[PDB]
């Protein structure tokens, strides 16, 4: 386990290169650029997963059985530049009339066929399986309605690969009239026992939705720790923590040997400067010098004088929420969910914890020693609601989140200063250019810059290409559009504000 | 006119070379540097050579001359403040070390040729040339020294100051 | 991040009473002269292993003895000065700890703040200090005189000496009084004498000429001195400001300062591997070696370290990169608003970063305090934030953060925090646990969780005023690893054949809730333990 | 020898060098590292031998000049034109902790001593002149200069330095 596998399957039928609108993306395109964008994501992340991309209701095939009208455009393998650049050729309306031209649209297919295709691209792997999952980039829902044998062909086959492990997922797009599941599929796609029954994702009809849902239900999530949370010695439950945020950082350049560019796997030794031999861990101290004064302690001892708890969660207490500050921010927050594989019966009291505190709004004051041999932080755990958007997107994970608090020592001290205060009059106008500045925030409306340009600088010089092109930084303000929006607002507040002298 | 600018230290019975303080037509540089109170610096003294083509050679460090037995020899100087004085484990793997004003620590703005080759000590005589050297960058050490900073690109990134004192020469061939 | 502060050190004067009185037993409080030398250890520790630049004086009243340069003959009897300004050292807290004892005579407190006024008077001539601070360890039970009260109190304010007081109690006001007493932890008018009231009377009044109202704040016991910070409250140095111009727009500047309001502390020395016998450092060498990736054992010069990226799939050499080809040219440090948005709309499960920003308006401009008060007050009345875009330097990686109004009596800012990128989302989903019926409770556990939440609750709604008390404040609570380490490493120190000393009692005290919430926990605890079977699996 | 003449009038011409040698009077062409302290990025001073500055350009030509600010070292050019704050004084205190000046290194400064001050139209001609060649040599000749605040923990300040050395008449 450890590498996943992916593989992208998307329709080439008529439909889905109506546009209705001629202002709205094409679905292919849509579907184009949902994958472009997923394997930039995988090639940022540096995650080294195994991605396919695969056409049906094609005239041309490639496939290694030579069945009908299944083109496989890439097998599994790690995404790269040229894949990403293939791609984007596919991409536009230019990229669909040479789509069509190399690969003609209209044609039937049996999904039957398709998915036996998609199995053979899963056996014919080496490094592992891990986790086989196949999405459907479709927008009919209907495909075999006239051909009652290939529609339990495909329900049989369909049922075979989901003994065999692989996961089958929909994507399904805006269709004219509405994209209805319960006609085909139901008996296709996979579903998670009773708890993923109902709540299923609404037809998409952007591409921000459509790859959101691809983001949100292909990321297997991995759990930083797995410790136990007791109410007292006696009640303990069993939780994971999760970073739902954490920083990009651009990755550190690889060592790689001149005769073969490959990972060196460095190693750090111990040397003795007088014998040149090794040393032994038991045979060296640790010291800490003071003005003139030498403190000597073992290795064990510096250990020890760190260690205060077991690791785990220890409830302290309830407190009202009123009572947390938000400018008491100390480090990013975690996410605490319950865990039934290790104590069982601890989803029942984690979701009775959850509803009564919701309820009283009140957060758990806990004390939080993440590893052994750690010093204790005091969190707050606050209960969190899940909320679905219009498309039915998980965008609050119920659960706990885990907020630490400040100690006096991370309280730092402010100068002192007068307070003198804005009369009315210079408040509405500062009012009136707020108003006149204003937006909608979202979590996900900035990207960093410096990533960014790193890795289009990389991906220019991994096509062999020349420098690239420069791209305007969305976070930097829009002065212009906003001094139009302004107006005399700004002279107007500068003169109740400014004096005239300075 | 009670300063001097040009030296001799004797090599052998017959050849004496001579060191200068200006790159007029030398080919090997040696660096005498010292490093400031910082909370992310431990090692103070680090003596390098430097050619032409930028390759360098640790030389000598706090524990006196015997490590050029050693034969240390990188790419550029940042390197060598990596490799000796960022010894530290999360230090090791951590960022990098440059100057932004393109200019060497030897050589300045002076364009770098490609590699050729790397002078090395061979004999036995060449062990007391170079403590000789070492002895006599360290006694102008006081009075005689130039700036430089490199740049870690920390999070901020840090600016680190050295002190150089920088002697010029020809190895006779 | 990192604190920069200006570099100015302060003159500190502990006046402690070794006297008679400041020795009583009682079967469960330790003495007052105990627990004053623990304070006084934990302030010294701190100066001594933090290596601040600060003087600290010691002087004792009620001892056998008289050292004071004040002395002469029938006055200002019984009062040592045991240690003169300078630089504190390990000697200071080995007298602290082992040579110096109780006394058994009685000395006026006001003498003792005589004799202290003098030291500071007197040894602060060819120095330079920004604050000059003296803390008073007393008890109240000895008789006093009233006649130089006046003069103390106008020398203090010439001066500009501030003072704090360190009693064995409490300066609560209707407390209502109240299993094993602990000392420190967070949970008596009838217990003191009556020279103890007017030793208080006289000390309240003298905070209230010296400060005011905020004066008898400044009146702590040695039991909440040991779990806060407020021995070195009036030494405490804020950073230096960061100085920029808030920009709405290309045509609106506010010149602004930014301080550091939040920020981890860290220990500052790390541990130097040195060798078992010859304890130093130059006899260990540390080198890296890579060599092949295969058992071949084949020599490797550092001429090979070319090094390159990758992008998948593909590697992409140092060769073919250049310095100036991959660098983000900023376009230099700023605070520039992108945009006003609802409160709402901006989350604290996504605020990033390892600091929190206060900005002010910039020093002596009146212009800039009013604009920046009309900016925080029409955000406030709107109920708005602004989303700003924030570099500290030209070699910064730029940041988005959101920077929302703070109000108080005294003073009016904005707080920044750094808000994510794209790149920094993890999508998760997880599964539904209300819509569960595997894991639904039953209504008999959900009033069993209810009791146990409402008798765990660390607030009260106390005086019927509508305001809520917090009975474990944890953010007035040090961090116990500095502690720990202090105690150990004197420990080592001075008693080098011996084992590290437990964790002391009183931190444990600190980091636990009060005892009143304990057992009305453990009724809940045991109706819940019964109601939840809790298996641990037998894989 | 002269290393560069610049003209002053028609009869007398100026005589440019690199090293101090029996020179009254130096120009420094400054341009400061990024700090986030420092809100001007070049500036250029005239310091005598008792190092008096005098401040001659600030990236806006030399009008400047005309105000005429003098001080008392470069430590309090640096405190009075560099930082956006007001009292920088009260934050800290700038010196050179090898004690070396910007412009004779370790030499003995000479007792307090008026600075020259330009007054007619030849002298604010050749200033002209002399800030031109001073910022057309900076990019490729300079050397660096360390100014230290005694912060906790101390603040350090990057200098490129182009210096160029001379006298004017009596």
């Amino acid at each position: 386990s450890g590498r996943d596998s992916l593989i992208f399957l998307v329709d080439a039928s008529k439909a889905m290169f109506e546009s209705q609108s001629e202002d709205e993306l094409t679905p292919f395109d849509m579907s184009i650029q949902c994958i472009q964008s997923v394997y930039i994501s995988k090639i940022i992340s540096s995650d080294r997963d195994l991605l396919a991309v695969v056409f049906y209701g094609t005239e041309k095939d490639k496939n290694s059985v030579n069945f009908k009208n299944i083109y496989v455009l890439q097998e599994l393998d790690n995404p790269g530049a040229k894949r990403i650049l293939e791609l984007d050729q596919f991409k536009g309306q230019q990229g669909q009339k040479r789509f069509q031209d190399m690969m003609g649209h209209g044609s039937d297919y049996s999904l039957s066929e398709v998915l036996w295709v998609c199995a053979n691209l899963f056996s014919d792997v080496q490094f592992k399986m891990s986790h086989k999952r196949i999405m459907l980039f479709t927008n009919e829902d209907n495909p075999h309605g006239n051909d009652s044998a290939k529609a339990s062909r495909a329900r049989t086959k369909a049922g075979d690969l989901r003994d065999t492990g692989i996961f089958l997922d929909l994507m399904h797009l805006k269709k004219p009239g509405g994209f209805d599941i319960s006609l085909f599929y139901r008996d296709i796609i996979s579903i998670a026992e009773d708890e993923d029954l109902r709540v299923h994702f609404e037809e998409s009809s952007k591409l921000e939705d459509l790859l959101r849902k691809v983001r949100a239900k292909e990321t297997r999530k991995r759990a930083l720790s797995r410790l136990k949370l007791k109410l007292n010695k006696d009640i303990v439950i069993s939780v994971g923590i999760y970073n739902l945020v954490q920083k990009a950082l651009k990755p550190p350049p690889i060592k790689l040997y001149r005769e073969t560019n490959e990972p060196v796997k460095t190693k750090t030794r111990t040397f003795n400067t007088s014998t040149g031999g090794l040393l032994l861990p038991s045979d060296t101290k640790r010291s800490q010098i003071y003005g003139s004064r030498q403190i000597i302690l073992e290795k064990e001892e510096t250990e020890e004088l760190k260690r205060f708890d077991d690791p785990g969660l220890m409830l302290m207490g309830f407190k009202p929420l009123v009572l947390l500050k938000k400018h008491h921010y100390l480090r990013p927050s975690l996410f605490v969910y319950p865990e039934e594989s290790l104590v069982i019966g601890s989803s029942t009291l984690f979701s009775a914890l959850l509803i009564k505190c919701l309820e009283k709004e009140v957060a758990a004051l806990c004390r939080y020693t993440p590893r052994r041999n750690i010093p204790p932080y005091f969190v707050a755990l606050v209960p969190q609601e899940e909320e679905l958007d219009d498309q039915k997107i998980q965008v609050t994970p119920p659960g706990f989140q885990l907020v630490f608090l400040p100690f006096a020592d991370d309280k730092r001290k402010m100068p002192f200063t007068e307070k003198i205060m804005a009369t009315p009059e210079q408040v509405g106008k500062m009012k009136a250019i707020v108003e006149k500045l204003r937006f909608t925030y979202r979590s996900d409306s900035f990207e960093n810059p410096v990533l960014q340009q790193h890795f289009r600088n990389l991906e220019a010089l991994a096509l062999d290409l020349m420098e690239p092109e420069q791209a305007v930084d969305l976070t930097l303000p829009k002065v212009e559009a906003m001094n139009k929006r302004l107006g005399s607002l700004v002279d107007e507040f500068k003169e109740l504000v400014y004096p005239p002298d300075y | 006119s009670y300063n001097r600018s040009m030296t001799t230290i004797h090599y052998n019975d017959d050849v004496d070379i001579d060191i200068h303080t200006d790159k007029n037509g030398k080919e090997l540089c040696y660096c005498y540097i010292t490093i400031d109170d910082h909370y992310l610096v431990d090692v103070e003294t680090i003596g390098v050579i430097v050619n032409r083509s930028g390759k360098c050679l640790l030389v000598n460090n706090h524990l006196g001359i015997g490590i050029v037995k050693d034969k240390r020899i990188s790419d550029s100087f940042g390197d060598v403040c990596m490799d000796t004085i960022f010894d530290f484990s999360e230090a090791r793997e951590l960022f990098s070390l440059t100057n932004d004003d393109n200019r060497n620590i030897a050589w300045d703005t002076d364009k770098l040729d490609d590699d050729t080759d790397i002078w090395t000590p061979v004999t036995e005589d060449d062990y007391k040339f170079l403590s000789r050297l070492v002895l006599y960058a360290k006694s102008q050490s006081d009075t005689v020294f130039d700036y430089y900073v490199l740049t870690g690109d920390t999070e901020p990134p840090t600016v680190f100051i050295f002190k150089v004192t920088r002697f010029y020469f020809n190895m006779p061939k | 991040p990192h604190m920069v502060r200006s570099g100015n050190k302060a003159a500190v004067v502990l006046c402690m009473d070794v006297g008679f009185t400041m020795s009583n037993s009682i079967p469960g409080i330790e003495s007052p002269f105990e627990q004053a030398k623990k304070v006084i250890t934990m302030f010294v520790q701190r100066q001594v292993f933090a290596e601040n630049k600060d003087e600290i004086a010691l002087v004792l009243f009620g001892t056998d003895g008289t050292d004071n340069p004040l002395s002469g003959g029938d006055q200002y009897q019984n009062i040592t000065v045991h240690r003169h300004l300078m630089l504190p050292d390990f000697d200071l807290l080995e007298d602290i700890e082992s040579k110096i004892q109780p006394g058994s005579q009685q000395a006026d407190f006001l003498d003792a703040l005589i004799v202290s006024m003098d030291v500071i008077q007197h040894e602060t001539i060819g120095k330079k200090f920004e604050k000059r601070h003296i803390e008073i360890f007393t008890d109240l039970s000895s008789r006093f005189s009233k006649s130089q009260l006046d003069i103390i109190i106008h020398s203090l304010k010439k001066c500009d000496i501030s003072l704090q007081f360190f009693l064995p109690f409490s300066l609560g006001k209707e407390d209502g009084s109240g299993g094993p007493f602990r000392l420190g932890g967070h949970g008596p008018l009838k217990g003191i004498t009556e020279q103890q009231k007017e030793g208080l009377e006289i000390v309240k009044m003298v905070m209230i000429s010296l400060e005011g109202e905020d004066g008898l704040d400044e009146i702590y016991s040695f039991s909440e001195s040991l779990r806060k910070l407020c021995v070195f409250k009036k030494i405490e140095r804020h950073s230096i400001h960061w100085p920029c111009r808030l920009t709405i727009g290309s045509n609106l500047s506010i010149r602004i300062a930014a301080y550091k309001s939040i920020l981890q502390e860290r220990v500052k020395k790390t541990w130097t591997v040195v060798d078992a016998k010859t304890l130093k450092k130059e006899d260990i060498q540390k080198e890296t070696v890579y060599c092949l990736n295969d058992d071949d054992e084949t020599e490797v010069l550092k001429e090979d370290i070319i090094q390159g990226f990758r992008y998948g799939s593909d590697i992409v050499p140092f060769s073919k990169v250049d310095e100036e080809q991959m660098k983000y040219k900023s376009e230099g440090k700023c605070f520039s608003v992108l945009g006003f948005c609802k409160s709402s709309q901006v989350q604290r499960r996504f605020f990033m970063g390892n600091q929190v920003l206060k900005v002010f308006a910039a020093r002596d401009d009146e212009a800039a305090a009013v604009a920046l008060s009309s900016l925080i007050h029409a955000l406030d009345d709107l109920d708005m934030v602004a989303i700003v875009r924030y570099a500290y330097d030209k070699r910064a990686n730029p940041q988005v953060g959101v920077a929302f109004p703070h109000i108080k009596h005294n003073y009016e800012c904005l707080v920044y925090v750094q808000l994510p990128f794209m790149e920094d989302l993890r999508q998760y989903m997880f599964s539904s646990l209300k819509n569960s019926k595997k894991y639904a409770p039953t209504e008999a556990q959900l009033n069993a969780v209810d009791a146990l939440i409402d008798s765990m609750s660390l607030a009260k709604k106390d005086e019927k005023t509508d305001t809520l008390e917090d009975l474990f404040p944890t953010t007035k609570i040090p961090n116990p690893r500095f502690q720990r380490l202090f105690q150990c490493l004197l420990h080592r120190a001075l008693h080098p054949r011996e084992p590290l000393p437990p964790i002391q009692q009183h931190i444990w005290n600190m980091l636990n809730p009060p005892a009143e919430v304990t057992t009305k926990s453990q009724i809940p605890l045991s109706k819940i333990k019964t109601l939840f079977p809790l298996i641990e699996a037998k894989k």
